[PDB]
């Protein structure tokens, strides 16, 4: 079985409604062998609906299943900030072999928020081991798209930085990002100024947080 | 009624791996058992499952790569004969999959890599009185160079949860993981309140409590 | 074959 969910992502404000689609290649068993699962980050999948429309035990009535045969839909009324998750449909043609859809990510909408930028020098304890990790935090912003550029004495850094963004917050519906600039002890103490330029929608100009080595 | 997976570990590519599903509170013979997996940041995939009679089914791609059977009166196994890097995933076992009698296990993490297990180094991301965004200080810990996943990080033995952000780990070019955990706290309490991050990497038995101060 | 697995 091949089930396809389109689109891959759907959005709503805290309180709105989203529609998650699921098309099968051919008709599922008895025209209604289709279940919906919810997976929040870290947790195992939570079964919400089965038999196309039947709510699972204890699941809210906000989740509505509808469809038959090949086309199906998961509607989520009154979206909570807590609904940030990936939803998968589950289908079968002969009731034995199952298949999950690609998943649909649920983005909770909110007003734009510029990131709070913080820069962190490498600890003297790390420098003892012979490496220098310079971290730059962008805290609680929306939407997700953000850009970080490192500069060491006005020299653009490239290839030596990795970043990580958290999932959409379950309460404030913001994102956060941490960029790590990794140098050797040799290269770190040959320069002075370490800057972190942040570009974001909520910002009018690219804000820079920086520090001087040995100060 | 509950299930649990066992056997999740670091395996080298090509070496046979066997995962086990132990059940409790119900007969293994009464309900059908399924195996599902999930690569990091990817979607759920049904591998296969066994019915009440004993017959076994697999997904189209999983034919040959996976072998499922009952190994005990209380167990169901999943042997991957020649593991590859593509098989790195959290493997789930579940009673059923569809009906209301469905119960999943917590999942077991398989890392297919030829790399060795390694403990993290914990460093502080120290704050300052003069780099604070509007009466709000940010502090944290950098958990660097460990393998494999996962590591857990709490603050103040779980007593600090508000404003804490534990970032997803990044796989470095060295093949080692590295993550940070940050927390925004009152700036006036930087001198009066203590902030400790609790790092635990169970694959290496590394438990570290790190105080972060300005 | 086949039979209910879910």
């Amino acid at each position: 079985q091949v089930l396809t969910q389109t689109p891959s992502s759907v959005s709503a404000a805290v309180g709105g409604t989203v529609t998650i689609n699921c098309q099968a290649s051919q008709s599922v068993y008895n025209k209604n062998y289709l279940a919906w699962y919810q997976q929040k980050p870290g947790q195992p999948p939570k079964r919400l609906i089965y038999s196309a429309s039947t709510l699972a035990s204890g699941v809210s009535s906000r989740f509505k299943g509808s469809g038959s045969g090949t086309q199906f839909t998961l509607t989520i009324s009154d979206v909570q900030a807590d609904d940030v998750a990936t939803y998968y449909c589950l289908g079968s043609y002969d009731q034995a072999a199952h298949a999950f859809g690609g998943g649909t990510k649920v983005v909770v909408e909110r007003t734009v928020a510029a990131p709070s930028v913080f820069i962190f020098p490498p600890s003297d304890e790390q420098l003892k081991s012979g490496t220098a990790s310079v971290v730059c935090l962008l805290n609680n912003f929306y939407p997700r798209e953000a850009k970080v550029q490192w500069k060491v004495d006005n020299a653009l850094q490239s290839g030596n930085s990795q970043e990580s963004v958290t999932e959409q917050d379950s309460k404030d519906s913001t994102y956060s990002l941490s960029s790590t600039l990794t140098l050797s002890k040799a290269d770190y103490e040959k320069h002075k100024v370490y800057a972190c330029e942040v570009t974001h929608q909520g910002l009018s100009s690219p804000v820079t947080k920086s520090f001087n080595r040995g100060e | 009624q509950s299930v649990e997976e066992s056997g999740g570990r670091l395996v080298t590519p090509g070496t046979p791996l066997t995962l086990t599903c132990t059940v409790s509170g119900f007969s293994l013979s009464s309900y059908p058992m399924n195996w599902v997996r999930q690569a990091p940041g990817k979607g759920l995939e049904w591998i296969g499952g066994i019915g009440t009679s004993g017959n076994i089914w697999y997904a189209s791609w999983a034919k040959g790569r996976f072998i499922i059977s009952r190994a005990s009166s209380t167990t169901v196994d999943l042997k991957v004969t020649s593991p590859t890097t593509e098989d790195t995933a959290t493997y789930f076992c579940a009673r059923g999959l569809y009906n209301d009698y469905t119960v999943w296990g917590p999942g077991t993490l398989v890392t297919v890599s030829s790399a060795s297990t390694k403990g993290p180094s914990v460093f502080p991301l120290a704050p300052s009185s003069k780099s604070t965004s509007g009466g709000t200080a940010a502090l944290g810990c950098l958990v660097k160079d460990y393998f494999p996943e996962p590591v857990t990080v709490s603050w103040n033995s779980g007593a600090l949860t508000s404003g804490v952000h534990t970032f997803p780990a990044v796989l470095q070019s060295s093949g080692l993981y590295s993550l940070s955990s940050v927390v925004t706290v009152p700036s006036s309490s930087l001198g009066t309140q203590t902030y400790i991050c609790n790092v635990n990497h169970k694959p290496s038995n590394t438990k570290v409590d790190k105080k972060v101060e300005p | 074959a086949p039979e209910l697995l879910g």
